[PDB]
Order: structure tokens, then sequence, then C-alpha cells
């Protein structure tokens, strides 16, 4: 969780304008950075506060309020040295599918970053140990060390044609952990 | 997921002006075009791959599908094809560019006609922050009067002279224009050349007359591609960008339009399709091209391909800009003419919500005011946003519907794309459910903003904004004071009525255009809406000094000026 | 049918509208020194002459400092030449070229490094080579290359006397010259600021006319300028300096950079030697690669003395000047070699006895016959002015020289038929269509046939014949001609184009290669490479190591065919 | 109505396909064989390029967290490179422009 | 839309709960929304023409996943009872404990009451310190617990 | 890109009437749009003839960016402006 | 449509429009000339000035660049044309805001 | 007022205007447009006719200046607040 400074155009029509400017642009702000991902910045939950709102400029068609504010909004930015407390969802033998409660969860890690021994089996069996093991759906420490943005988006329309007809990288934004030192992967391993 | 999207309204701040190149071309281009056939009897006229009516370049009618964007008519906005043409061909409209490079340069070398030191001082003075048209036509022009002056090359002078085009469309220099009394090494090969070709032709004697250096447009795009990149400024091409090359300039690859484009039309005559113009000819050209083509790979008369080109010279020029011996229309006659491209669609076009008949006097009309048949105001509609101050009146409206004047023809709900013809749908539920961003075509009211213009529009009171007033009849009436500025004179004057359909419009319209507003012409600022004849006259018997009125006399004089 | 989406990516349809000139030596900078110097050098080859502002302006490096570093990099790389011009009303702004031959060092620096390897007499010694091969690369790729740092570089005292040994050879053999204020300037300003200081030297009201001025100001610019590229185009001045009790030095001050003159000078040699190999049988061919081995050292230039680059050549009497080169190639009296001389520079591989047959051990008298069979052959490898010595001539052997390689060049693209019409409109001054049926007696199908696919070149020219006064030629027979220039034009573009076609190729595997061609290029990983390496990924590895490997070889391959395009 | 433009010499199966090949082929002979000098010049290449990469003539290019790891802390550097201005160079053959660049 | 900088001011675990309970007491308020209205905002997008997607949901999920009893062990939510005289009283401690770091949100929030837990937060601590000073931190970021 | 400060200003100070055009424009627009009105309607519904009412009234909440040539600018309320 | 038949509109030709000119009516211009006649959303991408569509540039497969705007179905019509010869007019945009 | 008296003629209009638009909608549409591509000229969108052409706003009239909405935003609830663990932070140091 860190803030992030972001200068941004925001629209307000006018039927918002009975209510308080600042209030109409946080309106606004959340509806265009609820949930979403800014590209190669992070994952938004909502905005911190507004700090430099400039006049609303009207264009000669629209006759909405379109303002040039700068805000801080809280982005989940983990680093290097962060250990999260996730709740895992899926196993499939590739590193198990690490997930939360619903923030974000398409994050994945990997086994060879993760503890030697641990192994995966076609008969569904959980773990394999030189003594003890873990379950799905408990819960998981671990770290994180680098970070890849998937930022690349050719799609034709043509081809989104097909797809459509027919019915990957869904995030912009994943998490990559490690189980390189003793406790992690358990916050109760002893005592 | 669900990534930040930005959107940012933007405006057009200029154009850049220039050549598609070879790589641009089939960049666009989403197909194609090979097959010199439109339709086959095999296919039932069905237009398949690589045709010049290929449907990935786009649908002639609003019931086909694009396979480039699965749009009907109504949506797709047209997509390009290309044509590799074998031995490419000159350009019509850079003739003349080409005709100005090849004066600069010299054909021997591909270098420049210019001293690598003298016309830097005005390369330089190229640079200068204010530079105008005039000044970029003045410059180019001594760059290419010096380049005409210089007759060696720096590199290799082979007394460049003229390139002057043939007595055709073709190139012809003079590579001995300025020789006399002189003997060289040049001269002495080209005798020794001719004498080889005297010795074995009992007639070519006269024939060698002329016969100078011919440039084809093949060589041009050769000597072209020699030019370096470092000569092209002088020339007056910007070699920064690709497709800066002189050589994207020669035509090489063709642009097939999209359908959109060139439509094809639907049953006139014969009961099959009509094509058009630049279909035939874009598939006449790639007739030529394929035939040029093959004569690679069978080796046909160099006389024959020659003619064949030739061709292919001419009826690209006819495409582009019909000049040379004629109805045949092409690119250049879609733009040029009253009727043209320019003047008959981008500055002056046919407009929506308007009407015109004939204009009837109406004394008891107010200055500013119109009298508007109630026949056209339930066609002529305003299309009012339905708000908290307006929606009991707009479901009214709603309710009295598109036979009834004081009604609407059209509804268009907020969350909805299409809008809700009035005639058809229970107009009472609709009166109910009207929501506050709801839109209502309703018919034109009294107090409603239009434009009146008659023409000639000679000066800007020719057309004037007024306040509708809705009447029986099938005339539109207006105050004799304001016949003055339109000059109309009900004799079976037709004038033309426009509605504007947006509130910055129509607010911009009654305050700059209306009547009250322009009771002055702006060329002296004398009055020019005032009494006419009936009314002088009028005025003139009541103050003439043997006018005298008792009480009850002036009080009917006074209700009826009231 | 291909799809435009398929072609444009694995077509290079887009890459063949970039002109060679400037597609080549961007992606050579790219290559070499970085995506900055290469945007500049591109900045400076579209745009010929441009200051440093130009370059913010129009480059997107909107930076002074970030400009300046990039262009010194390039200047101490030799790829730029500049020019300071004074405008006298005001402050003066150096302005800048782009170095043509500067750009060859690293693009030839294979073969530089290699013909420096395989040109020293004595190479049997593997220490000897690796220190050469060393310096030369060291000297090739830090630019002027300099005693003061190299010998207090070497931490022993007896390898640093070998190196000053090595660079007074290196100098006399002309591969190190003394880099100056003529490597940086250009030829028509430098003739430009000789021509105008004479033509104000001329004090008023002389009796001689505007005519014998200016050419009286012309001879004594030719003289000075001569003078000028003369001195240091060959000097051992810094060579000359000898301290006491102590062995011949250079000037440690000055800075050394390679030369290419005498480099392509012993190129042209080995072209030639393997055109006389590729002629004759290699009995009497293996002793004219030493042949011209001793002449390739003090050669004249190859294709201008510089005094045809920097002025028009000429309008009214223009022999001129090939007059006087091959009057220089005739007075020169050192580049002249008799048998006595030649024998003493022969091998002892080469016997030279059962070489010669009079009827159907180092013996001057047999050499004399091999350099006498050498200047009656039908190609004038050599020419007579008196008995027993002769020499080798430029004012003849050019254009045959070129001609050959040349049409042989289309020898090897097209086939049989075209190569006979290439020689018959060749030897056949223009030819009509009557005249290739006279002259060549064979299929008339396939003669045209060829004929139209080599229209597409600029081999040959198509001339049109009016038989009225307006010009059509469709409605009367056209003849040929032959026009040479342009040919040998189209020779220089496609060959550049297609080398820039392979550096693009291998820069581009590169792009998608990087992330292991950084985990190959590391210190401990080198020649350690198959044990610290996955399967799948060291097989991939090996593959495009392979695929480098074989780009370069094609690129070396290419690399004997445009120099000789490049000459006059 | 130009249909009926035909050559004697030419039949009417080769036109109406047009469409060229993608691309131009001609095996063009310069990609013989592979010797022991070849591989040799291929190698000599590598190595050039390579060494004025590693070197200081780059000038190319165009986890930065303002938070130092205490990894980070008493952690070898990089590589300490030479500038373009460390390396002497000679002021006689460098435009007046191009000193400040350069340590005096 | 361009991002001025990626790194602003960080954020403390507790920031970001009472910045959520304020935003939650202010608007959006989930025992509010749980309820149902038939009238609703009668002006036709939702009560005074507004609604919160995609909103609700995020503001829900941290301020849970926060509220959530702190993993220590496998009584309280273990972020909300602190005020904010309770964190400026741990001043002559929390900024008298040198670590060269800005590692201090980890341990405000996470890994109470044991030795890798902060072993892991700090690299190489038992080299730094491995004496005395290991145990006090452990006892006062204890200390709410 | 620099506004004049309000307490000097050149341009003038009465309202032209492409400015009061403009700006009985885009009031409409705006009505048109439900945005409230700050003027007692007295049952008018056309957004036009409300945005000249408001106007009469001076109660419209729309400023005037005057750009000189030079590229800068002084802004002028719809209250400052005297007609 | 360009007749009493075919439902056809007033045509507004030049002489009205420098009327409407003369008389500064920008916004009038706009809705008569544009909005009431033919108001088409073009795609045009903001790397390239040629007209995409679908949100597709389809000259750098991108889709990045490309930005929504209304301009006259004519000068649409005009690029095409201009594109169909070997003229590229290409649009270059700026934002109305940000002053 | 450019120094020399020019006409209203064709040849008169192409003194410093530069809009190829303009000057295509005037007369000798096909010229002008090939001259324009071929210098790649790089005429921005300023006129009315170009404006008209290309549906924007002209700068005459009503479009010659900007309506702005005032937001009447105070500055004390601009400033940052409740940000205390940066200063913690930086007084660790
Ligand atoms: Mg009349
Ligand atoms: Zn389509
Ligand atoms: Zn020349
Ligand atoms: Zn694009």
């Amino acid at each position: 969780f860190i803030l992030s400074k972001i200068a941004d155009l925001v629209r307000i029509p006018p039927d918002q304008f009975h209510r308080d400017t600042i209030s109409a642009i946080t309106h606004q702000l959340n509806n265009k950075f609820a949930n979403k991902i800014i590209p190669n910045v992070g994952l938004c939950i909502t905005i911190y506060d507004l700090l430099t709102v400039e006049e609303g400029q009207l264009k000669p068609g629209d006759g909405s309020s379109y303002i040039n504010v700068t805000f801080r909004a809280v982005v989940f930015k983990p680093f290097l040295g962060e250990i999260v407390t996730g709740w895992i969802s899926k196993c499939t033998a590739e590193g198990i599918k690490v997930s939360l409660l619903g923030i974000f969860d398409d994050i994945f890690i990997p086994q060879n970053m993760l503890f030697e021994g641990c192994y995966y089996t076609p008969e569904e069996s959980a773990w394999i140990w030189p003594k003890l093991y873990f379950d799905v759906n408990e819960k998981i420490r671990f770290r994180i060390e680098r970070e890849v943005f998937v930022d690349v988006k050719p799609k034709s329309p043509k081809e989104r044609e097909l797809e459509e007809r027919a019915q990957e990288k869904p995030p912009a934004y994943a998490l990559l952990g490690s189980c390189q030192t003793d406790g992690m992967g358990l916050v109760s391993w002893w005592e | 997921k669900e990534v930040v999207v930005s959107e940012t309204p933007k405006r057009i701040k200029g154009l850049e002006f220039s050549a598609l190149s070879a790589a641009d071309i089939v960049a666009q281009s989403e197909v194609e075009v090979s097959t010199r056939d439109l339709f086959d009897l095999e296919k039932d006229r069905a237009p398949k791959a690589n045709g010049a009516l290929d449907p990935k370049m786009g649908v002639s009618s609003s019931s086909l599908e694009c396979a480039t964007c699965h749009g009907n008519l109504a949506s797709c906005h047209g997509h390009f094809g290309h044509l590799k043409l074998a031995l490419p061909v000159f350009h019509i409209g850079y003739f003349k560019a080409t005709i100005q490079i090849l004066q600069g340069i010299c054909k021997n070398c591909s270098a420049i006609l210019l001293s690598e030191t003298d016309k830097r001082q005005f390369l330089h003075e190229l640079r200068r922050p204010g530079v105008d048209n005039l000044r970029r036509m003045g410059i180019l022009k001594k760059i290419l009067d010096q380049c005409k002056k210089q007759r060696r090359c720096l590199h290799c002078g082979a007394l460049n002279g003229v390139v002057k085009k043939a007595a055709a469309l073709k190139i012809i220099h003079d590579t001995f224009r300025w020789v006399g009394k002189k003997s060289a090494p040049e001269k002495d090969i080209w005798v020794g050349e001719w004498k080889e070709v005297l010795a074995h032709n009992p007639e070519l004697e006269r024939y060698v007359k002329r016969c100078m250096d011919d440039l084809n447009p093949l060589k041009t795009l050769n000597l072209f591609k020699q030019i370096k990149s470092a000569d092209c400024e002088l020339l007056g091409i910007d070699a920064t960008v690709p497709s800066g090359r002189p050589e994207t300039y020669i035509w090489r690859y063709l642009p097939a339009p999209p359908v959109c484009i060139r439509p094809s039309v639907m049953m006139q005559d014969s009961p099959a399709s009509n094509e058009d113009d630049l279909t035939v000819k874009l598939t006449e050209i790639v007739w030529t091209s394929s035939l040029i083509k093959a004569g690679l790979d069978k080796g046909i008369s160099i006389n024959n391909m020659m003619e064949h080109w030739d061709y292919l010279q001419l009826t690209v020029a006819m495409y582009i800009n019909s000049d040379s011996v004629k109805p045949i229309r092409g690119f250049c006659q879609r733009l040029k003419g009253k009727q043209g491209r320019f003047r008959g669609n981008l500055s002056g076009k046919r407009v929506d919500f308007s009407g015109r008949t004939v204009i009837s006097p109406d004394p008891n009309l107010s200055i500013d005011e119109v009298a508007v048949p109630d026949r056209v105001a339930k066609v002529l509609t305003y299309p009012e946003k339905v708000t908290r101050y307006n929606r009991h009146k707009l479901q009214e409206l709603i309710v009295n519907g598109p036979n009834v004047h004081p009604g609407a023809n059209y509804l268009l709900k907020r969350n909805e794309d299409a809008r809700r013809n009035l005639r058809y749908g229970d107009r009472m539920k609709l009166a109910k459910n009207l929501q506050i961003g709801d839109v209502v075509e309703r018919h034109l009211e009294d107090g409603d903003v239009v434009l009146f213009n008659r023409q000639p529009s000679l000066h800007r009171l020719s057309i004037l904004s007024h306040y509708a007033k809705i009447r029986p009849w099938r005339t539109f009436r207006l105050n004799e004071c304001v016949c003055t500025p339109y000059n109309a004179d009900f004799d079976g004057d037709e004038m033309n009525l426009h509605v504007p359909q947006t509130e910055e419009a129509r607010a911009e319209a009654i305050n700059l255009m209306g009547v009250k507003n322009n009771l002055l012409t702006p060329k002296s600022g004398e009055p020019i809406i005032a009494a006419t004849q009936d009314f002088i006259t009028g005025s003139y018997l009541i103050s003439h000094k043997d006018s005298f009125y008792d009480r009850a006399t002036l009080t009917q004089l006074l209700s009826m000026m009231s | 049918l291909v799809t435009p989406e398929d072609v444009m990516t694995i077509s290079s349809l887009e890459q063949r509208t970039l002109n060679p000139d400037l597609f080549l030596y961007k992606e050579l900078v790219k290559a070499h020194l970085g995506e900055r110097a290469a945007s500049v050098i591109g900045m400076l080859v579209a745009l010929g002459r441009l200051s440093v502002r130009e370059l913010v302006e129009k480059i997107d490096g909107m930076d002074v400092d970030s400009v300046k570093t990039t262009l010194v990099s390039l200047t101490q790389l030799r790829c730029v030449k500049y020019l300071q011009e004074t405008a006298i009303s005001g402050k003066k702004t150096t302005y800048y070229y782009y170095n043509e031959e500067g750009i060859h060092i690293l693009l030839y620096s294979g073969l530089i490094i290699d013909e420096i390897i395989t040109q020293m007499r004595v190479n049997d010694e593997e220490e000897h080579k690796q220190l050469v091969a060393e310096i030369v690369q060291n000297v090739i790729s830090l630019g002027s290359l300099t005693v003061e740092d190299y010998l207090s570089s070497v931490t022993s005292d007896s390898m640093k006397y070998t190196i000053s040994s090595l660079f007074v050879q290196l100098c006399e053999m002309g591969y190190l010259i003394q880099i100056s204020k003529l490597h940086y300037t250009p030829i028509e300003d430098l003739w430009q600021f000789l021509y105008e200081k004479h033509y104000k030297n001329i004090p008023r009201n002389s009796p001689l006319s505007d005519l014998k001025k200016r050419s009286q100001a012309k001879m004594n610019a030719k003289t000075d300028f001569a003078k000028i590229i003369n001195k240091p185009n060959e000097l051992s001045q810094i060579l000359t300096v000898d301290p006491k009790t102590s062995l011949r030095i250079v000037k440690p001050t000055v800075s050394l950079t390679i030369n290419l003159d005498r480099f392509m000078k012993g190129r042209r040699s080995k072209q030639l030697i393997n055109l006389a190999k590729t002629r004759v049988g290699s009995v009497t061919a293996q002793v004219y690669k030493i042949a011209l081995r001793l002449t390739e050292q003090k050669s004249p230039k190859i294709r201008d003395p510089l005094t045809q680059t920097g002025l028009l050549q000429d309008l009214e009497e223009a022999k001129s000047f090939q007059d006087e080169a091959e009057l220089v190639e005739e007075k020169t009296p050192g580049l002249t070699f008799n048998a006595i001389d030649l024998a003493r520079h022969l091998p002892a591989e080469l016997d030279l006895r059962g070489s010669l047959l009079s009827r159907k051990p180092h013996s001057a008298s047999l050499i004399n016959s091999h350099l006498k069979i050498l200047a009656s052959s039908n190609f004038p490898f050599l020419n007579e002015t008196k008995p027993g010595v002769y020499y080798v001539p430029y004012s003849k052997l050019m254009p045959v020289l070129k001609s050959s390689v040349y049409e042989y060049v289309i020898a090897s693209t097209l086939g049989p038929s075209a190569m006979r019409l290439s020689r018959c409109i060749r030897d056949n001054k223009l030819v009509s269509e009557k005249i290739i049926n006279s002259t060549a007696l064979m299929k008339e199908k396939d003669i045209r046939s060829t004929l139209a696919s080599l229209i597409r070149y600029n081999s040959v020219e198509i001339q049109e014949v009016p038989r009225t006064a307006d010009r059509s030629a469709s409605r009367a027979v056209f003849l040929f001609r032959c026009k040479e220039t342009h040919s040998y034009n189209f020779m220089r573009q496609n060959l550049e184009w297609n080398m820039a076609n392979l550096l693009f190729k291998k820069e581009k595997l590169k792009q998608e290669n990087s992330t292991l061609l950084k985990k190959a290029n590391r210190d401990d990983v080198k020649g350690r490479e198959n044990e610290l390496l996955l399967p799948s990924e060291l097989n991939q590895l090996k593959m495009v190591n392979e695929r480098e490997l074989n780009v370069f070889a094609r690129l070396s391959r290419l690399l004997s065919l445009w120099e000789v395009f490049q000459m006059a | 109505n130009y249909m009926s433009n035909l050559p004697f010499g030419l039949g009417y199966g080769d036109v109406g396909k047009n469409h060229i090949t993608e691309f131009p082929s001609i095996p063009l002979p310069i990609n013989g064989p592979i010797t022991n000098k070849e591989r040799s010049l291929a190698v000599k290449y590598i190595n050039f390029g390579k060494t004025v990469k590693d070197g200081p003539f780059y000038t190319g290019s165009m986890t930065n967290d303002g938070i130092e790891r205490y990894s980070d802390k008493y952690l070898k550097k990089r590589k300490i490179g030479i500038s373009i201005d460390d390396h002497p160079y000679n002021l006689n053959l460098f435009p007046n422009e191009l000193y400040n660049v350069m340590g005096i | 839309m361009k991002v001025l900088e990626e790194r602003n001011a960080f954020l403390s675990d507790y920031e970001v709960l009472k910045f959520l309970t304020d935003l939650e007491k202010k608007h959006l308020w989930d025992q509010k929304s749980l309820a149902a209205l038939k009238k609703s905002r009668s002006k036709g997008k939702q009560n005074r023409p507004y609604n919160h997607p995609e909103l609700q949901g995020i503001t829900r999920n941290v301020v849970n996943y926060l509220s959530i009893n702190k993993n220590f062990i496998n009584e309280k939510s273990g972020i909300s009872k602190m005020s904010d005289e309770s964190f400026a009283e741990l001043m002559t401690k929390l900024n008298s404990f040198k670590l060269f770091k800005a590692e201090k949100l980890q341990i405000v929030n996470q890994l109470p009451a044991n030795m890798v837990h902060l072993y892991s937060i700090v690299e190489e601590c038992d080299a730094r310190f491995d004496e005395k000073t290991i145990e006090e931190m452990l006892e006062i970021i204890s200390g709410y617990a | 890109e620099k506004a004049i400060p309000k307490d000097q200003r050149a341009t003038t100070p009465y309202m032209t009437k492409y400015e009061r055009a403009r700006i009985l424009g885009t009031r409409a627009l705006q009505i048109s749009m439900n945005a409230p009105v700050f003027v007692d309607l007295e049952g008018e519904t056309d957004p036009l003839r409300i945005a000249m009412k408001e106007l009469a009234e001076k109660k419209i909440p729309l400023v005037i960016r005057r750009y000189l040539p030079d590229g800068s600018f002084e802004d002028w309320s719809v209250e400052e402006l005297i007609v | 449509t360009e007749g009493r038949s075919r439902d056809g509109g007033l045509r507004l030709g030049e002489m009205e429009r420098d009327c409407v000119i003369a008389y500064g009516a920008s916004q009038l211009l706009l809705e008569r000339l544009m909005i009431s006649s033919d108001a088409f959303e073009v795609d045009v991408c903001d790397k390239c000035g040629l007209m995409g569509y679908s949100g597709w540039c389809t000259t750098c497969k991108s889709a990045e660049n490309i930005i929504k705007m209304t301009i006259p179905y004519a000068a649409k019509l005009l690029f095409q044309e201009l594109l169909s010869m070997n003229i590229a007019p290409r649009l270059r945009l700026e934002d109305i805001f940000q002053q | 007022y450019k120094g020399e008296v020019l006409g209203i003629t064709r040849f008169g209009l192409s003194k410093m205007r530069d809009s190829v638009l303009q000057l295509a909608s005037f007369e000798k549409t096909t010229d002008h447009l090939f001259d324009a591509a071929f210098y790649m000229k790089k005429d921005a969108v300023e006129g009315v006719s170009e404006c008209i052409i290309l549906g924007q706003t002209m700068s005459i009239g009503t479009g010659s200046f900007k309506v702005v909405k005032g937001t009447n935003i105070s500055e004390k609830d601009l400033v940052p607040k409740r940000c205390l663990f940066e200063s913690l932070s930086n007084e660790a140091a």
C-alpha cells in the first residue's frame, strides 16, 4: 500500500453541478479508478485526496465541466520485502494458485523458488517432503522479488470477432512469491 | 484486470500532406486485387476474393458483410486494396514534380546539379524562422534555375540540358543541347556508336535526327532510387521520415479505393448491378498489369509491350485526372467543379430539418417572426431533451403524438441508440416512462428559433433568424417590413427555412442573426428593415395635414394600431 | 494467397523503401555504438550539413549535453567530420558533416585485422599473431590509440619494447597514419578555402584579364592543395626522432589512428590475385601474388587523388585530369621495378623452372618472361616504357576491370543467354532489333525473355525513335543503348541495400535473443557452456550462435563485391 | 474494350493471375560452404563490436526504488564505468564545443 | 492520465484502515446498503443520480483483510483499536531502534512474536545483531497484542 | 500560457454580442442537460429562455476566458461583464 | 438527397456559409454543416494521421493511439479519395483541454 | 500588407495562406493538392474554410474566446492530509 500522485482530466456532467465540486470530482475519479489497474503502475483501490483543481473548461459542444485535477490514490505496491497472508483457492501442478479474499487473485508462484523438496503429483497428493505439508485454502506466507507488467495487447477486430464467435495473460499486475527461508508458507508451523 | 482506460477529447491541429510509399500502401491495404474478374457466372455474380469488388474492401449495399469489419453499408468505413504494377509507371499529378526533380540532378551519376558549397548559403537561408509560401517557391525556383544554368555536374559533367517532355506524356532529355565546334570523348563515343548504326541501315540516316535521351518511368525509378538522402532537401522533398524518398512518387503500388468510395449501384437498366468508372478503370489497370507481368515470363515483342506499357501510362492518366484525348470521370473530376467535392460537399452541402415554400405577406406578424405552416411544423422538429423543467410539457406532446401539431414525432430513450417512432407503441406508456435524459423530437412550436434564407444570399442579411409562428396555410409568411433584407416581393418567391437542432446553435441564431438585432445593414449602418410601400402611403395619409379624427375614430385607430 | 499482414513482416517490403546509403550506415552504427549515435548519424546522412542546434531541433533528444556526448563519441570514432565557418557580422558556430571512409574501419574491421595478420612476413609465431591482432583490434575499437597510453598500460618493460618496435613497422606500411585537420574537413570546402585566398592575393590593375587570373589562381590552388595533401598522406616525421643510446622511437604525444588507403590497396591487390587464380593456372599465378605485392605498398591513389571530389571536373578541355593521372603513373620511378628487383623478394617455395616452354632458380630472365606475358596479355596488367622495366597502369585497367566484374555479376545472377545478350550489347555499340539477330544467331524467344528480365536493372538503356515529329514509341521501331554508368550505379545501391539487410537481420536476431546473448557473454560463463545450462536453452543457443556465424560468413562473402564498384 | 489487345506470342492462360511472387527469388551463390577461415572471421567479428560495447563507447542508453535494502548495503558495485571525459583524448582533434564535456 | 511519480509517500497499515473507515462512514455504508429501498432515488439513476459499483467491493475487501485477526498465531481485529495517541506514544522505541531501513511498515501490521518473522523482515539480521536486541522488538510490536 | 492578473486588464469591460450569444448557448445547453438553475422560472420550460432570465438577473456561473493573440488570457466572469 | 420527390434537403451553399461566418456564429456553422448534414464518428490514430476502423489503426496494427472524433463524412470521403491517389493527408491532433 | 500589391486572383491567394484545403476549395484543386503532397507541406488548420471542411470551431465570433466554469474550491481542502509515517521514517535515519 503506497500512494501515487496522478494528474487526469475529469468531466463533470451538468447534472452534478448541484453537488459540491470536490465531491463530484472524487465521484468521477472513483468511477475511473475503482478497481482498475493503472498500466505498469499497479492496482488502485480508491483516491486519497485532491491537490490542485484547475478551473473547469467547456468545449463548444458539450456543456459539461472538464477539470484538470491532481490527486493521490492508494496503490498496492510490494517491491521486494513484503510478506503477505494470502488465501489459496486453486491447486495445479505448475505452482499453486495463491489468492486473496477478492482484492486481486491472478498472481502465481513458481515451485523452483519455493522450497526445493515440494513436488506435485498426478494422483493429487499434496506434497512430498524429506516432514510436514499443507492443503488448499489455508494461510500462506511468501515474499516478492520482481514485477512483470503485461501491457502488450495487439488485438485485431476480426480476430476478436472470431474469438467472440468461438466463445491469455488476464492481468496487467501480478505477484511472485518465494519460500527460501524457514517459516513462510504458514503462520503456524510451530508453537 | 480492468486496466485503466483514458479518453481525452482532441481536435485537428493540422494536416501533413505527403505521398504513400509502397510500404504504406500495403500497410493500409487489407487485400491485394489481382483477378481481372469482378464476378463469375460460376459463383452467381457473388463478389469473391481478389476481385475489384472484393468485399474485404467494403460493401455496396446495407445487406452485406465486409469480411474485414463485419458491418453493413451503414457502418463499414471502407477498406483499401493495393495493386502490384509490373514495370511501374509515371505519376500524372507528380509529372511536373518529376520534371523539376530531373532538372536539379544529372541522370548520369544520380548527383544534384548544385555545387557542394555554392547554394549552401541559400540552404541556410531556408531555415529562416519566418518563411512563407512565396519564400518557399522563391528559393525553390532559384535552385531550379541555377541547376538549369549548371550544365556540367561536379561528379560527372555530361552536359545536362533540357528535360522537356515529348511532343505521348514522355520525357526526352537533350544530352548535347549546348554543343558546337567542340570535340569530346563522349562526342567521339557517340559518333562511333552512330557510325556503327549508319553502316547497317540504308534508311536510318533521316531517322537518327532527334532520338535524344528519353526518360522512361522505369529508368526514372531506377535513377531516383540512386539518389542519396543528403541532397533530397534541395529538391524540396523532406527525407527525415520514410516515404520522403523521391522514388515513392513514381506509380508502383496502386491503392485501389474502398467500395464505399466507388459504390456499385443496384438494379439500373438490366437486373444486374451496375459498376462505376473507378472500378472499371482499376479492373482494366489490373488486366494490363497482369498482361505486362505475363510478358516477362514469356518474352512478348518489346515493341508490343511498349504499346501496352504506354497505355498503362495513359489509362492511369484519366483514371486520376481526365485531360488527354470525353465523359470519363476520374478522381480529379470528383474534386473539381461547382458540383465537385469541395465546393459541392465540403464548403456547402444539403442539410436536414429544412423547408422551402412560397412566401406570402403577413402584417399581423411581428417583424422578428415568421408564420410557419402546421403541415411543415409537423415534420420540422426540435430534439428537446427532457429535464426537470419541461417533463410535463414533453409528456403532453408525446401523448398528442405525430398527427396533432402540438405533438412529437420521435422519442429517443436515454440508454438506447435508436429513436422510437411515435406512430406506433401506445404513446401513453412512453409519456409515463419519460426519463430526465430522453430526447423528444417535438413539432415546431410558437417561439421556436428558425433560420430564414432567400437565395441569392448576397449580404449576411439574406439569412435572418425569426421566431416560428404556426399557421394553417401552406406558405411561409413574413412581415413586409423585413422583405427588404431578403429582397423578396411575394410574386411567387420561395424562401428556405432552417431549424437549428442544438441549443448553442439556436441561441447563436436568435442572438446574432435575429431580426431585431439586424435592423441596420453592416455595410453602412443605415436602417434596412423599415416601412414598405403601403405602410409608407398609409402613414403619409394619416399624418397628412388634412387628417382630423374625432375621439371614436382615434380610439379605433389606436386599437387597430395595437 | 499471401495476406497483406503476412508480407511486410516476413517479406521486408518496408525495408525496400529505405535508401541503402542511409540504411546501411544507420544499421552499422546501431549495431556497434548505440541507438542515439545511430540516430545522430542518420540525421547527418539525411541532412548532409547541419550544426548541433539542428540536431537538437530535429532529433527527439532535446538535450545539449546528451547530444554533445553522443557527437563526441562519434567524432572519436572517426564517424563525423566537422568545420568552423565564421560569420563576420556576428557569432561563429561550428557545423558538422559525417565521415564516409571512417565507418569502413568498424565495417571492414574483420578484413582489416585479417589482412594485418596474414600480411606480415613473420607470422609463424603464435604469440606475435595474438599481440598484433590485439593491438590492431584496440586501435580500431578506440580510434586514436596513443603510445603515451598503451606504454603506460603495459605492466612489463620487455613487452613494452616490442610495442614500440611494431609501431614503426606498422606506420611504414601506412597502417598507422598521423591524424590531423586533413581528416575531418570536407574536400570541396578545403578546395574553396584554398581557392578564395588566391583570388584575394592578386593586386589590382594587372594587365592580365579575368581568364588569366582565374587560370593562375586555379593552378596555384592545385599545386598548394597537392602539397598539403602529399605532406601527411605519406610521412615518417613522427618516426624520425631517435634518442641517444636508444632505438628508433615514434612521437608518444601524437595519436596513432589506423589508415584505410594502403589496406584497401592491399584488398584490391588481393582481389586481382584471386582474379588471376581464376584466370590463369596456379603455376605462374603464384608469381603474380607477390608480383603486385611489391607495388601495392607505394601504389598510387585508386580512384581520385581528392582533386576530383572537391570541384567540378571540367567543362572544356576535360581530358587534362586523366592525362595528368597517367602522367604521374608513368613519371613515378619507384613503382617501376626490374626483374632483379623482384628476385630479391621471391619466396623459396616457388621454383620458376617448369613455368615456361620456349618451343611448341630465381632467374631474373624467367621472371622477365612472366612479366612480358603479363604486359602483353589481353588485360593490360603491365605497360612497357623501356625494355626490362614496366609498371602497373590504371588509366586503362580500371574501365575494363569494372566492365568485367559488373558483367560477370550479371553472369552470376542471370542465365547463359542473358550473359550472351549482355556481352553482345557491350561489345557491339548501339545494337538494334535486327543487329541482335545478326550478331547473336540463337533462339529469339529466350533472347527476348532474358532481355525483358534484364530491362529491370540499370544494365541497358531503351531509346525512342520518332518516325514523325511527335514521339511515339508504339509507332516506330526503337533501338537500344549501353550507358554503362547507370549499370555501375545499380551495383552500388543493390549491394549496399543487401548488406544493410544482413545487418538488420543480425541485429533483429540480437534484439530477440538479447537475454541469452547477455547470459552468454559473461566472463565466468565464457568457455563453460555445456554444464550450467538447461538442455533446450543450450541447444537453442547453439542454433542461434551457428545462425549468427552463417550470417557473418554471408556478410564476409558479400564483402568482396561492393568495393570493386567503389572505384572511380 | 481492352480485352482484345493480345500479342501473338502471348496466350490466355498466363494472364489474370498476376499477384507476383511475394519476394523476388534469385539464390545468390555468396552462401557457399564455410571453412575454418570463415568461422574465424565470424569469431573475430563477434569479438569486435562486443569490445566497443563493453568499452566506454556506448552512448546508447536512454531496482530504481527510492528505498535501499540492507542487502544493497555493503554490496558490490556493478561496474565503475570509465566516463567519456575520463579517457584522455587529443584537444587538437575535437571542436571547442566538445571541450566542456571533457575533463580539462 | 500521466502519472506524476510512482513512489509517493508510504502508507502505514493503520492510516489505510482509518481512511477506509471514514470512507465507509462518509458514504457507501455496508449496513445501509444491505437493506432494501422500493422508492430509491426517484431521479432515475440512483440516489441523487449516482451509484457506487466496483468500489464498495474493493473498500470491503481491503478493510475485511485488515480486520481479520493478525496471523501471529493460527481476539480482536488487530488493527481496529489503536488510536492516534496509541501510535504517537511509540516514538521513544520505534525511532530509537536503528534499522537503516524504511521497512517499518512490515511490523506495524504483520508478523509479531517470532524471531524468524523479523529475521525475514530485515535481512541478515542475526549477522547484524543477534545478542540482545532481538526480543524487546517482539515485545513492543506485541504490546498491542 | 500565462494568465493576466485580475488587478489590471486591458480587454474591454463590456460584454460583446458574441460573448452574450455563446454564454446563452452554453447556459441553455447546461439547462437542457438538467443542470440546476438559479432563477425563479415562473413556469418557463425553454432552457434558452431560462438562460436569458438568468442573464438578466446576472446569475450565470460562467466566466469568459479571453485569449490575447500573444497567447495570454484574462478571465471575465459573466457578473463583472457589464451589458 | 437533392430532390423534392426524393425527400431532398435544402442546400446551404457557399453564399449562406459566408453569411453565417459574417454573423460570427461558429456553433450554427457547425450544426448546419456538420451535425445536421453529415456527422461521422471516425477513428483517427494519434501516431499516424490515418483513419482507422473499429478502434484499429490497420497501418501500425496497434489500436493504442486510436482517437475518436466526429468529422464530416464529406471530409472522411475526401481523405479516403486522397489516399487513393498518392496523397497522404495525415491528421495531427491536439487536446482542446490542458490549456 | 505583404509589402506588395497582391490580388484576389488565384495566383494572389497563394500569398502566405499555405492552406491547401482553402486553396483547393477556391480553385485549381488537383494541382495545388499534388504540389502540397510533393513538397510535404504541413499546413495547420486555422482558417474558417479549413475549420468548416474538417468540422471544427472557428476562432471568429462566438469561437474567439473560451467559456470556463470556476470550480470555487478553497485552498484549505487541497493540501495533503493525514500523513505521518513518512515523517517517522525520515526521522528514523
Ligand atoms: Mg420575386
Ligand atoms: Zn468493412
Ligand atoms: Zn554528374
Ligand atoms: Zn497508427
